[PDB]
RNA sequence: ACGGGGAAUCAGGGUUCGAUUCCGGAGAGGGAGCCUGAGAAACGGCUACCACAUCCAAGGAAGGCAGCAGGCGCGCAAAUUACCCACUCCCGACCCGGGGAGGUAGUGACGAAAAAUAACAAUACAGGACUCUUUCGAGGCCCUGUAAUUGGAAUGAGUCCACUUUAAAUCCUUUAACGAGGAUCCAUUGGAGGGCAAGUCUGGUGCCAGCAGCCGCGGUAAUUCCAGCUCCAAUAGCGUAUAUUAAAGUUGCUGCAGUUAAAAAGCUCGUAGUUGGAUCU
């Protein structure tokens, strides 16, 4: 059982403050080891280099090639695979131009069918995709 | 060993009720434990008791009037200002209609609301409804 | 910091100027004088923002430099000059005396006096000290030093001073029964008579107060103000007569007195 | 996989152009239709299970 | 540093559940009822009940005869009275606990001015404050949820320069009778 | 649009009311008439004046 | 990691944040050392070194925007090289001068408040209204809507005038003139399998393209993809990413668990720690 005395407070704060770090959350947070392993180094988004597109096989009980690029992040140089999300998207990325990425949702974490890909296109040459894919907007040549 | 006899009293207290007795022995008595009964007794939770005078140590019997939904201890004592009273009386009280905290104070030992009477604070023991 | 001070935030100032948040970013910074910074109102808050004969810092500046404005009975032309407790105000153009006088809120009350009560003003004396080769010097919390005072006048104690020449003209000992403001603390702005000092060696002195109407209160040694010998005061009093109205009574009367008219 | 089929469902359907319709009120007003319709006037209630974008 | 003021407070707040049938139903009865232009509208009059029961119980909690409790209770009773919203029989802060938002939406100057009979429908009311027609004692009032105070409401008349109230006929009108 | 609110003084001569008036105000009136240059020009020649010594300052811009 | 006042969230308890306009500290590219002065180890003062850097006639000379604008760079990420000392105050020898402090405008969907995008009437229709224990002979003193139906009224968005505002202006307010019937003066952002409000409607595609936070949908009747129609959620706002709070009684003081789901040390002793029987009017 635990302790209940009115001079326990130094030894229930130490026991949380050690029992909190036996929390995934907690340490992932305050450990700082996530934070240097964050491509985005923190951040909610994050400019690249398109260096090619891949097309990721989706996970086994689905079929489909989820179309991705490898970019390569300005900030800080690593190589990141960034889902292009709507259909025909890959026709509007060209390799070697600019893209803004953000998070596929889940905070560092694959989403749905595509394996090892936490990030997602959101602009590509400064404009976006969705204005692309509505025809909004055009890519400037 | 034994720490806070009026615990084990009031835990005896408890089960004895729980059982459907009409007496229950407590051992060790003490002075709280005999003004906690009387707080109860007062308001018609228990009813009448005695003491067994030992030579070394107290000896109570108390006669259970149905009634004692739950008496239970407080263990630490905390200090409670009566700003604060409020809120331990809201997280162990089932209603505001019934159900008393004892408090030991400077004026003696008395449920909450004679605790309010007398604008007074304390250490609270325990409660029972 | 690196030397001192020049400016003063307007959220800053003293809370009884009654300055409001959204004229300026600054308040006038009181200039150095007799009364504290913040046991002090300065002279443009008066006129301004008080007596409303400026709208403008300008024009507190242009009344200030055509010496219309009396301080204690001298002439002062520094619109921040700081004016503060038992200080009278004389604008003779106008006709007008003013002495500040805390109100029960805590606050310097536009208290007006006639032109006999202007010609002197109470003092509580702050030390007394020989020097000068056995010369009394007694110094009073208006900062003004007073040779040869009267040998019975010690610390605490309140001397009247005639404006006009500055010298000692009666006292009021630091007695129990002695009528006496508050000039800081919670108490601030009230009046009643001295019940008894409980004593503490090495630390303040607490000192217990009775109000006119019966309200005990009590405050530390430095912020009682010998008034009158007894219950009369030395000093005409506010509308209030230092009697602190708890909010109940207030609304009583701002209700009773709104209801009178129509 | 290949990376040739990129907008071939969208590219392939038939492009069917929005049909011109009467613009729908805003505010206040389509707050109003809204309550007229859920609340004022409702016939087939007679305890069956309706919706508001029923098919059949 | 600036003169500034940055006081600045949101007067709503946003349903945990965002798709429920009963309380989508129940907002959607509100607004249609009242004329309301959206959901925010019933939510601000949520908020502010739901603010003034807050104060109401955490009077409640006190002694009575508490000096706040007194004091605040009575503030607080005064002006729920006074905007029409509690009765002067009911001057317990019990009573509080009891008040409705349709009690709070009655009070607004739209629902008056469509229950005094200066217009036809809550929504013809709702134009009427919006297109100056509609004053209050002698103030031109354009907002619909203006709270009528209980002694300005007999002083709710229909403005001295409106085309209802008084004379120079609209633009509208002028411009026909020119035409013809 | 029933009324309009502002503030009014009378001065008890006009000698009075251009001694204590502000400068805008008496303008409004044409009774002043303020400098012609700007912050400016002003700022740019004073520090141009600090670069000379002497009677030379009067002789910059 | 500047600290605090404080901020977000929050039943009670808490958790996270606080560079940021108030108070205190520190610094002025990095160190160091000083002069003057009441006050500085000052940098819109000086001296030197270190880094960077400007002009040069090559001998020398001159630097410090973490001030206000502005530029480059960095990045997911942040405004005008504007007007004025009129206000608030500060400084000076000073009622008079000066102040990128400060104020005023410009940019501004950070965010917060208020609040348009229609209202009404008639007409045809529908519905109820103890309508007679069935068919417009007691069905218009009520109510609804595709109504591109018919009518007049009412308006401010806008444009423009004169005031007002203000140093001077703008804006708001106030007049006046024009300004609405697809009132085309046009509301969007997301969604419609469940969670979770809302279509197993039509066409296309056919484990492809894609959707899908999760479960799942797609392999020829796809309620889930791409579209059309319809619907519904919030609405001048809505979606996404990320951090954070509640949800989390999944950190548990309140208030969690430890037989088998994760878990009690192999077992004892034992110091600190924690907790300790009755009893004194």
């Amino acid at each position: 059982g635990k302790c209940r005395g009115l001079r326990t407070a130094r030894k229930l704060r130490s026991h949380r403050r050690d029992q909190k770090w036996h929390d995934k959350q907690y340490k992932k947070a305050h450990l700082g080891t996530a934070l240097k392993a964050n491509p985005f180094g923190g951040a909610s988004h994050a400019k690249g280099i398109v260096l090619e597109k891949v097309g990721v096989e989706a996970k086994q009980p689905n079929s489909a090639i989820r179309k991705c690029v490898r970019v390569q992040l300005i900030k800080n140089g690593k190589k990141i695979t960034a889902f292009v999300p709507n259909d025909g998207c890959l026709n509007f990325i060209e390799e070697n131009d600019e893209v803004l990425v953000a998070g596929f949702g889940r905070k560092g974490h694959a989403v749905g069918d595509i394996p090892g890909v936490r990030f997602k296109v959101v602009k590509v040459a400064n404009v976006s995709l969705l204005a692309l894919y509505k025809g909004k907007k055009e890519r400037p040549r | 060993v034994r720490m806070n006899v009026l615990a084990d009293a009031l835990k005896s207290i408890n089960n004895a009720e729980k059982r459907g007795k009409r007496q229950v022995l407590i051992r060790p008595c003490s002075k709280v434990i005999v003004r906690f009964l009387t707080v109860m007794m007062k308001h018609g939770y228990i009813g009448e008791f005695e003491i067994i005078d030992d030579h070394r140590a107290g000896k109570i019997v108390v006669n259970l009037t149905g009634r004692l939904n739950k008496c239970g201890v407080i263990s630490p004592r905390f200090d409670v200002q009566l700003k604060d009273l409020e809120k331990w009386q809201n997280n162990l009280l089932p209603s505001r209609q019934f159900g008393f905290i004892v408090l030991t104070t400077s004026a003696g030992i008395m449920d909450h609301e004679e605790a309010r009477r007398k604008h007074t604070g304390g250490k609270i023991l325990g409660f029972f409804f | 910091a690196r030397g001192p001070k020049k400016h003063l935030k307007r959220v800053a100032a003293p809370k009884h100027w009654m300055l409001d948040k959204l004229t300026g970013v600054f308040a006038p910074r009181p200039s150095t004088g007799p009364h504290k910074l913040r046991e002090c109102l300065p002279l443009i808050i008066f006129l301004r923002n008080r007596l409303k004969y400026a709208l403008t810092g300008d024009e507190v500046k242009k009344i200030c430099m055509q010496r219309f404005i009396k301080i204690d009975g001298k002439v002062r032309t520094d619109i921040t000059y700081p004016a503060g407790f038992m200080d009278v105000i004389s604008i003779d153009k106008t006709g007008e005396n003013f002495r500040l006088i805390y109100d029960t809120k805590g606050r310097f009350a536009v208290h007006r006096i006639t032109p006999e009560e202007a010609k002197y003003k109470l003092c509580k004396v702050r030390k007394i000290f020989v020097g000068t080769k056995g010369i009394p010097h007694l110094v009073t919390h208006d900062a003004r030093t007073i040779r040869y005072p009267d040998p019975l006048i010690k610390v605490n104690d309140t001397i009247q001073i005639d404006l006009e020449t500055g010298k000692i003209t009666d006292f009021i000992k630091f007695d129990t029964g002695n009528l006496c403001m508050v000039t800081g603390g919670a108490n601030l702005g009230r009046i009643g008579v001295i019940t008894n000092r409980e004593r503490h060696p090495g630390s303040f002195d607490v000192v217990h107060v009775k109000d006119a109407n019966g309200n005990s209160f009590a405050t530390r040694l430095s912020n009682i103000f010998v008034i009158g010998k007894g219950n009369k005061p030395w000093i005409s009093l506010p509308r209030g007569k230092g009697i602190r109205l708890t909010i109940a009574e207030e609304r009583d009367k701002r209700l009773a007195a709104k209801q009178s008219s129509g | 996989g290949s990376l040739a089929r990129a907008g071939k469902v969208r590219g392939q359907t038939p492009k069917v152009a929005k049909q011109e319709k009467k613009k729908k009120k805003t505010g206040r007003a389509k707050r109003r239709m809204q309550y007229n319709r859920r609340f004022v006037n409702v016939v087939p209630t007679f305890g069956k299970k309706k919706g508001p974008n029923a098919n059949s | 540093p600036v003169a500034r003021s940055w006081v600045c407070r949101k007067t709503y707040v946003t349903p945990r559940r965002p798709f429920e049938k009963s309380r989508l139903d129940q907002e959607l009865k509100l607004i249609g009822e009242y004329g309301l232009r959206n959901k925010r509208e019933v939510w601000r009059v949520k908020f502010t009940l739901a603010k003034i029961r807050k104060a109401a119980r955490e009077l409640l909690t006190l002694d009575e005869k508490d000096p706040r409790r007194l004091f605040e209770g009575n503030a607080l009773l005064r002006r729920l009275v006074r905007i029409g919203v509690l009765d002067e029989g009911k001057m317990k802060l019990d009573y509080i606990l009891g008040l409705k938002i349709e009690d709070f939406l009655e009070r607004r100057l739209q629902t008056q001015v469509f229950k005094l009979g200066l217009a036809k429908s809550i929504h013809h009311a709702r134009v009427l404050i919006r297109q100056r027609h509609i004053r209050v004692r002698k103030q031109v009032v354009n907002i619909p949820s203006f709270i009528v105070r209980l002694d300005s409401q007999k002083h709710i008349d229909f403005s001295l320069r409106s085309p209802y109230g008084g004379g120079r006929p609209g633009r509208v009108k002028r411009k026909n009778a020119k035409k013809g | 649009g029933g009324k309009t609110t502002g503030f009014g003084m009378i001065y008890d001569s006009l000698d009075y009311a251009k001694k204590n008036e502000p400068k805008h105000r008496l303008a409004r009136h044409g009774l002043y008439e303020k400098k012609k240059t700007s912050r400016k020009q002003r700022k740019e020649r004073k520090n141009r004046m600090k670069k000379v010594r002497g009677t030379a300052k009067a002789n910059v811009g």
